This record gives C-alpha cells, structure tokens and sequence, in this order.
C-alpha cells in the first residue's frame, strides 16, 4: 500500500 | 492514545472577517520525516466529513484558498480569512502520527446575518391520516434569523402544550437562516371536538406573535 | 472520480453479527489504504481500524479489537467490516475512507441500529394548504432510521427543509417541507419521495389540493 498524510 | 482538544467560537461570526479554529494535542504530531500529521475536516449535516487540510498546511483539491492551516507540534490553527455563509458546519481536527488516529470533539461555526421573520405555514391533518385514526397538525416556521424562537399552540383560544413535538435544523448554508418544525398530535376523536387551531411564533422581529390559523 | 459505495442501513438484534460493505471504483483498489470510522448519534468521530487491500493486513483500535474484523476481496474490489456481538451502544453511522491522501475520499453512511424492536415502515401523509406556497410531507411511525426524502426525484432540492426525526413511543416521526411559487402548483405536480432502506420500502405521495 502507498499513501501520504498518515503514519500507517 | 493521543488526546486532541478543540476550542469553541464564542458567538456567530461576522461575514467578511477572519475566523480562527484552534486544536491542541497531548503529544507532538511532528514525525521523524519532518511532516506534521494533522487533518482538518468540515462536516455538514447529513453528509460525510470533507477533508480540508492534510499534513497540517496543505489544502485539499478544490478547497477554497480562504482556508489555511498552520501550527507547532502540539498547537494548530485553521484559518478562514474571509468567512462566508457556505462555511457553516462542524470542524474537526485529527492526528495521524500514531495509531489509533484520534479526532477532536468538533467546533461548530455559525455566521451572523440580518434579522428575518419566520414564514409560518400550518397544515390540518390529511384525509389519509384521519382514515387511520390519527390527527397531526403541522406548523412550519421557515427561514428566520436568529435561532432563538418559541412557538405556541392554541386550540379555540386556549394554550396547548401536551402532544406537541418540535424539530430544529442547523443554519442554512445559502442564506444563513434557521427553520423549525412543530407537530401537534391528537386522536381522531380529539381533533373533531374543536374548531380553531392556531400556531404562533414569538421572535425578535416583532413584539407580538405571528399567527397562522385555520377553522375546521 | 474515486468512488466508495456503501451498504444500506441495517437493523440487527443484540448478540448478532452484521457485515457492512465498501465498494471501490475508478481507482486501483490495491494501491491505497482503507480506513473504517464510526460516528455515534450526536457524538464525534472515532477510528475503528484500517486494512491494506493488497494483503489483508489489518491494524485495529483496541476499543474495537475483538468486535470488528476487516477483510478485503480483490476480485470484487470490496472491503468488508464484520461487527460481532452487537450492543445498543454500537448503533451508529459507519464510514469507509481511502485514497493516496488518507481520509481524502469518503462516501458513506451505513446507519446501524441495534434495538431488538421490529422494523416498521413509515406512513407518508400529504400536507396541502400568495407569492410562494409551502407544501410538505409528514413521515410518521417508522423504525429504524434513516429516511431519505426527495421532492420530484431531486429536481426541487431548492426550497426544501427536511427536519430531524423525533423519537416517540419507540417510533420516529419526520417532516419535510417544500416552497414553490403559486404559478406552478397546483398547475404542475409536486411529489415527495420517501425511501426507507431497512424495510426496502419506497413511497411516493403527490400533493393534491384539499376539497
């Protein structure tokens, strides 16, 4: 998974 | 868990001026990558929350440039430079630096506008309801300002308070007015023993109430 | 556009389980994290957990740890939230959220009600009575929430006021009003459309003058 705005 | 708290706006904001909504966290939201993990949302009644700002300062796609985000590692502020009536609603902050991601309790924004009298509309029970055995009399006081209003029910000239139910809406996003609903529920046996039914609105617009009535 | 489509409202009994669904379209479902959050009536927002749609890896908020199970089916691009051992406190709105930016795109609102009470459809009553005439529909005696009210299939969204429901003798009552010029009505039709997903009921009531 990939993304920004949150520390998963 | 990280706890997040928000401030409240004292009173209805003036159109055109700037508004600040503040949020504080029990722990630093600055992560080791140098970004600060804080979101700002606007939730309107009956809708999902709309993301306004992420990473504490970056505006979401399509969000008005009147909204900006700033802050330290524990104290954050959402800025509305030129507030407009379309901005009314509930604002939430959220931290996303450590699971579980937690939200604040929300901060409600109402805007000020010119005084307006309620548009009163009274409706007798429908024939479909009378067939079932009920009798509800509905009164609408629509698009008034400000929200402080009272409503009185009189039957043939005598005040009525038992069987009345009320419902209020939040501030309208287009004209900054409020609306209310008043329903008087009686039996099909009780409605037929009276002739005059009145719903009255007491508001800051008038000294004396505004009355809409009907005789069966 | 990125779309998340949600399951309809459900009514369930204490102790049972329920499965809500979140369906992804117009974006690669495997690429972005999927978040699940809960909003109880009148309360704020609370994070349930999140899942990676590519491997089924999950992280839960411990408050919802054993109660909830998140799963992902890549063939249908649909995420699932199982809520076990339901209680009255679990009555809430459940959202799914995904995107490259976390919590960017939502959709949602599956109203879940736990009350052991039986689902009852509403009775829709017309409210017939200048420059702007006001009409309405009274939606009385339904359970559970919610009811969605439109006027002329969404064509008259301006001038409409749908008021929040009131609870009375374990049944809900709602009212909606619409305001149009004296010129169209009664010359042109005005209908209120009431949908009650929990009972799979749709009711349409045309507003006709009194006699």
């Amino acid at each position: 998974a990939v993304g920004i705005g949150a520390v998963f | 868990d990280i706890v997040i708290i928000q401030d409240e706006l004292s009173n209805p904001v003036t159109s055109g001026e700037s508004v600040s909504i503040s949020c504080r966290s029990s722990q630093s939201l600055l992560y080791k990558d140098g970004k600060t993990y804080l979101n700002w949302f606007l939730q309107r009644p009956g809708q999902s929350p709309q993301l306004l700002i992420y990473l504490m300062s970056t505006r979401a796609s399509g969000v008005s440039d009147r909204f900006s985000g700033s802050g330290s590692g524990t104290d954050f502020t959402l800025e509305i430079s030129r507030v407009k009536a379309e901005d009314v609603g509930v604002y939430y902050c959220q931290q996303l630096v450590q699971h579980p991601f937690t939200f604040g309790s929300g901060t409600k924004l109402e805007i000020k506008r010119a005084d307006a009298a309620p548009t009163v509309s009274i409706f007798p029970p429908s024939s479909e309801q009378l067939t079932s055995g009920g009798a509800s009399v509905v009164c609408f006081l629509n698009n008034f300002y400000p929200k402080d209003i009272n409503v009185k029910w009189k039957i043939d000239g005598s005040e009525r308070q038992n069987g009345v139910l009320n419902s209020w809406t939040d501030q309208d996003s287009k004209d900054s007015t409020y609306s209310m609903s008043s329903t008087l529920t009686l039996t099909k046996d009780e409605y037929e023993r009276h002739n005059s039914y009145t719903c009255e609105a007491t508001h800051k617009t008038s000294t004396s109430p505004i009355v809409k009535s009907f005789n069966r | 556009q990125v779309q998340l489509q949600q399951s309809g409202a459900e009514l369930a009994k204490p102790g049972a389980s329920v499965i809500l669904s979140c369906k992804a379209s117009d974006y690669t479902f495997t690429r972005y994290w999927m978040n699940w959050v809960r909003q109880r009536p009148g309360q704020g927002l609370e994070c349930i957990g999140y899942i990676d749609p590519g491997n089924g890896y999950t992280k839960y908020n411990q408050k919802f740890k054993d109660k909830a199970t998140m799963t992902a089916d890549k063939s249908s691009s649909t995420a699932y939230l199982q809520l076990r051992s339901l209680t009255y406190e679990d009555s809430a709105v459940y959202y799914c959220a995904s995107g490259y930016v976390a919590f960017h795109y939502w959709g949602q609102g599956t109203t879940l009600t736990v009350s052991s009470a039986k689902t009852t459809p509403p009775s829709v009553y017309p409210l017939a009575p200048n420059s702007m005439v006001t009409l309405g529909c009274l939606v009385k005696g339904y359970f559970p929430e919610p009811v969605t009210v439109t006027w002329n299939s969404g064509s008259l969204s301006s001038g409409v006021h749908t008021f929040p429901a009131v609870l009375q003798s374990d049944l809900y009552t709602l009212s909606s009003s619409v305001t149009v010029p004296s010129s169209p009505r009664p010359s042109e039709t005005v209908t209120c459309n009431v949908a009650h997903p929990a009972s799979s009921t749709k009711v349409d009531k045309k507003i006709v003058p009194r006699d």
